[PDB]
């Protein structure tokens, strides 16, 4: 689950 | 909980992201949205960077047209920003994605709230399906929705  | 993400970093002005040396020898495939008129070229690479380009692949072992794809994008929550008219996708959405070989079919399902380490929703499920991360605003930090849809079909570009 990454940036954004 | 008791750790936090570092994926709530702010998304620089759009100055950095028409001014940003764009790496389009990276691009590995494109997405589109005629329905919300959207369309952004597909990033490998998850950095900060690539991020603004819109969309960026979460996982490195994602296989377009194969299990569960997912791309993050970054949204302002002001009209013309990256995946700002995400949230405007509706049930049985038709979206496409193009690969340098092949398209695929993919039709929106729905939205669900959830939070930004939710990494689950990014994990691999044995099916054909896509998730879009978009962030609900800039001075919402609470909770985030992602967008899912699942593969329909698949077709050649000829």
């Amino acid at each position: 689950l990454p940036a954004t | 909980g008791s750790h936090m993400d570092a994926s709530k970093i702010d998304q620089p002005d759009l100055a950095e992201v028409a001014n940003a040396s764009l790496d389009k020898k990276q691009v590995i495939g494109r997405i589109s949205i005629p329905s919300v008129s959207l369309e952004l070229p597909v990033l490998k690479s998850s950095t900060e960077k690539n991020l603004l380009s819109g969309a960026a692949t979460v996982k490195e072992n994602q296989v377009m047209g194969k299990g569960n794809y997912a791309l993050a994008g970054h949204n302002m929550s002001k009209k013309g920003v990256l995946f700002s008219d995400i949230a405007s996708l509706k049930k049985g959405d038709k979206i496409y994605l193009y690969d340098n070989e092949n398209e695929y079919e993919y039709a929106v399902t729905g939205v669900s709230e959830v939070t930004p380490d939710k990494w689950e929703v990014v994990e691999d499920h044995g099916k054909d399906e896509i998730t879009l991360i978009t962030c609900v605003s800039v001075k919402d930090n609470s909770k985030r929705y992602v967008v899912a849809g699942d593969l329909v079909g698949t077709k050649a570009k000829k």
